[PDB]
């Protein structure tokens, strides 16, 4: 058990699949729109820096 | 320190602080959204048109290097490549995630960008199609460059011959429309220039995505046919002046 | 660039407005949920898979060794009636009987009873390892870590 | 004799691997499968769990034991058939001879190799119709799935009267008593009882507050009992509580939809254990099948010659 | 009768499908009609509004 839980942990596709569960999903967009915002909010300071 | 130095204003906040970064934006998005319904905002400088030659030369006017594949009697562009445009140290570029640096002075490289783009191409496109979205990434810079991003989408072909999959030209149109439906992106219609103004297929598709004249830039390749007059001088100059658009335009000029 | 500086920063509204609803969302029904991403979500289940196939492993004797002899018995007791005892019934010499009986148990022993025996040992740990694993009986169960559960079990 | 033995009518092979296939993997259903997908009021993820595990059992297990069966089952004639006395009249001078025969004719009578993949195809199709349109089959199907669960809970329930010992009635009748662990195990059994007769959907899963409940509750009688004591209990008593409400559930199955205007009331009785227990009986009945052919037309002639 | 309760041990004179078909076109029909109430409401109206 404990070698397939390292081997699931090595495996990043079988953990996608595993892990679809609809909250991890909801998740990674609340995660990746932060990210997006962050980059956003870094480009609009340098874009009003430009002005 | 080195870090805010080299990811952000490192003597060039203009063209470097923002401008690698706003790819980063484009690229996070992108990767978040494969749609492009959140894009709108992040305008793009994409080049549409049809299977004309010129889509590549104009790539390669603003990209000011031999970066871009070329071909003859095909529809070379399958997929969507960006290419991040800045100032630098003369004629460098770099290939994403390829960990290779590019000496754009010389064929070997500029080559090797070439090839690695057709692969990238070939690995987008599945088997009975010739186009796919997925994209390829290039960071190029040089005195010749200004701070632009850049996209090179496949010609409309409207029609599917050679046994190619029917599903193509709608393919193509969701791929050219990806871009020519963002509001803020400006839109470069390659028309060739080796017919009649009469013959144009991306005409009607920017005359409804951009009624207004907002994005659109027409520019006419193979000028040449002008002088050798194959192509109607009288219908050239209308063009120029823009009396054969049923639409509102951005600009026009010469390839 | 105009474009850029003119409308890039609004796009803010909207990731502030798709935050809001996912943190709703959650609020409302996950207000345990975090950003549980591919590798939180794996670390938990892996942890409760762990846990669970310890507790296994400190099962009691007592339990093992009841339901190995009532599943053992559950495959053999069939066996022994049809093949050994009602056959050896026919006779009316017990001595034959019982030499005839423990023949046939001899060779029972030496080809089938510790295959059947080993098979009901290992069916019998998938059986505990599954209880474990599988879904606990009850409701608090969260299903999320089902999949990776059953994958490794 | 074993030309004689390829004289047995498929009557006898059908129903004999039918009987014998089914009574080993009778209670692997009701102990792996249903029992734990009857934990939830999902019907639909009731039949749902079900299948899935099915199919995957059937793949890797069903086909092995059901070919183990047919082995087994025709050595069993054919032992009967080559060494079973005529009643009082038998030569056993023969008998050496005989299983030294059978010994090297089983050896090489290897059963066709390929005889499960037909069989998983065969079961998978068994298992994926699950449309019950006759009065019939649901018949059928009930009252062999009511002697399954009346086996497991008397075989519960005699587990139970020697994890609690006699009740007052023989403990006087023959002067008996309990032990110390039996007289703890009805105080526990109680309380649990009192539980269920309340919260009679209790889930088979228990909350170690309810361990600690039970706990001070007999500790509060005088009787401190082990965490591990109650679990032990709390199974057996749980069957038998769920079994009890099976076989309930399975008397208004038959009896509530046999009533005729009972047939437009849409109460909750959805029988889908029977459609579960209906289509194991079917599929190895068609197993059976497949393995009489198989016996009959080719593993029988590899006897002979062997 | 009812689906279920028409068929399992009982002798009825039923077998009546039509109530499943027709019960799933209503719940088609009502699927489709929020469907496109959800894509008038968020694109389409106001899209004419806008023409
Ligand atoms: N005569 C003429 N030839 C051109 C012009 N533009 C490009 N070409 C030639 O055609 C090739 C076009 O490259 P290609 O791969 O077909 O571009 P793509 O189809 O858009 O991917 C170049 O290598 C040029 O040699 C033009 O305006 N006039
Ligand atoms: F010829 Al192309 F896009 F490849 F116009
Ligand atoms: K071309
Ligand atoms: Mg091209």
């Amino acid at each position: 058990v404990k070698e397939v839980l390292e081997d699931f942990a090595e495996d990043g596709e079988k953990k996608i699949k595993l892990l679809t569960g609809k909250r991890v999903q909801l998740a990674e967009d609340l995660k990746k729109v932060r990210e997006i915002q962050e980059k956003l909010d870094a480009f609009i300071e340098a874009l009003h820096q430009e002005k | 320190v080195l870090q805010k130095d080299d990811k952000g204003i490192h003597h060039r906040k203009l063209k470097k602080s923002l401008i690698d970064m706003y790819s980063e934006v484009l690229d996070v998005l992108s990767d978040y959204d494969a749609s492009y319904n959140t894009q709108d905002h992040l305008p793009r400088v994409v080049v549409v048109g049809d299977q004309s030659a010129g889509k590549t030369s104009v790539l390669e006017m603003i990209a000011q290097a031999r970066i871009f594949p070329r071909g003859s009697g095909e529809m070379m562009t399958r997929s969507p490549v960006k290419v991040t445009l800045s100032e630098g140290p003369h004629h460098v570029a770099l290939f994403k995630d390829s960990s290779r640096e590019f000496d754009l002075t010389k064929e070997e490289d500029l080559a090797a960008l070439r090839h690695e783009i057709e692969l990238r191409m070939r690995k987008n496109v599945k088997e009975g199609c010739t186009v796919s979205p997925e994209t390829i990434s290039l960071n190029v810079k040089g005195p010749g460059l200004q701070r632009m991003v850049l996209v090179d989408l496949p010609g409309v072909i409207n029609t599917v011959t050679s046994g190619m999959a029917p599903d193509t030209k709608e393919t193509i149109f969701s791929i050219s429309k990806a871009y020519m439906q963002n509001p803020n992106a400006i839109i470069l219609c390659i028309q060739d220039g080796s017919v009649d103004a009469e013959r144009s297929i991306v005409t009607d598709l920017v005359s409804q995505m951009d009624p207004h004249g907002r994005r659109t830039i027409f520019v006419l390749t193979k000028v040449d046919l002008a002088e050798k007059n194959v192509a109607s001088p009288s219908r050239i100059q209308q063009i120029i002046e823009g009396k054969l658009f049923p639409m509102k335009a951005l600009g026009y000029f010469a390839v | 660039w105009k474009m850029v500086r003119e409308s890039v920063e609004q796009q803010a509204d909207s990731f502030k407005a798709t935050r809001f609803n996912l943190e709703t969302e959650w609020k409302n029904n996950y207000p345990r949920l975090r950003e549980l991403d591919r590798n939180e979500l794996f670390e938990k289940a892996k942890n409760e898979i762990l846990d669970e196939v310890i507790s296994l492993s400190q099962v009691t004797p007592k339990h093992w060794e009841e339901i190995l002899q009532q599943s053992l018995w559950e495959r053999v007791s069939t066996h022994v009636i049809e093949n050994i005892y009602l056959p050896a019934a026919q006779t009316m010499n017990s001595g034959t009987f019982n030499t005839t009986v423990d023949i046939k148990l001899k060779q029972w022993t030496d080809k089938q009873l510790p295959n059947k025996a080993v098979e009901v040992a290992w069916e019998t740990l998938q059986e505990e390892f599954s209880r474990f694993m599988t879904e606990p009986k009850g409701k608090e169960h969260d299903d999320i870590f089902d999949k990776l559960k059953e994958a490794v079990k | 004799e074993v030309i004689s033995l390829s004289q047995v009518t498929p009557k006898h092979w059908e129903e004999i691997l039918q009987q014998s296939l089914w009574e080993r993997v009778s209670t692997h259903v009701i102990e792996n499968i249903y029992l734990p997908a009857a934990q939830t009021m999902n019907s639909g993820t009731f039949n749902t769990t079900v299948d899935i595990k099915l199919k995957q059992w059937t793949d890797k297990q069903l086909p092995n034991k059901a070919v183990e069966v047919a082995w087994e089952t025709l050595q069993e004639e054919f032992s009967r058939f080559m060494t079973e006395p005529k009643g009082k009249e038998h030569d056993d001078i023969f008998d050496k001879l005989k299983e030294a025969v059978k010994e090297e004719s089983i050896k090489r009578h290897k059963w066709n190799d390929f005889a499960e993949d037909s069989l998983r195809v065969i079961q998978h199709n068994a298992l994926e119709d699950r449309s019950i349109s006759d009065k019939q089959q649901w018949d059928a199907a009930i009252y062999f799935m009511e002697e399954a669960l009346q086996a497991r809970l008397k075989d519960t329930e005699n587990a139970i009267e020697n994890m609690v010992g006699p009740d007052w009635k023989k403990r006087w009748l023959y002067w008996k008593n309990r032990t110390q662990e039996q007289c703890v195990h009805n105080e526990t059994k109680n309380e649990l009882e009192k539980m269920l007769k309340c919260n009679e959907e209790h889930p088979a899963y228990l909350a170690s507050d309810e361990i600690t409940t039970v706990r001070k509750n007999l500790e509060s009688r005088g009787v401190e009992v082990d965490p591990s004591l109650i679990k032990d209990t709390w199974h057996q008593v749980y069957r038998r509580h769920f079994l009890k409400t099976a076989l309930n559930h399975c008397n208004l199955c038959r009896r509530g939809f046999y009533y005729y205007q009972r047939h437009f009331v849409d109460s909750e009785l959805e029988c889908n254990d029977v459609v579960l227990f209906w289509r194991i009986q079917r599929m190895l009945a068609i197993t059976a099948n497949t393995l009489r052919q198989q016996l009959t037309n080719t593993e029988v002639r590899r006897l002979e010659k062997n």
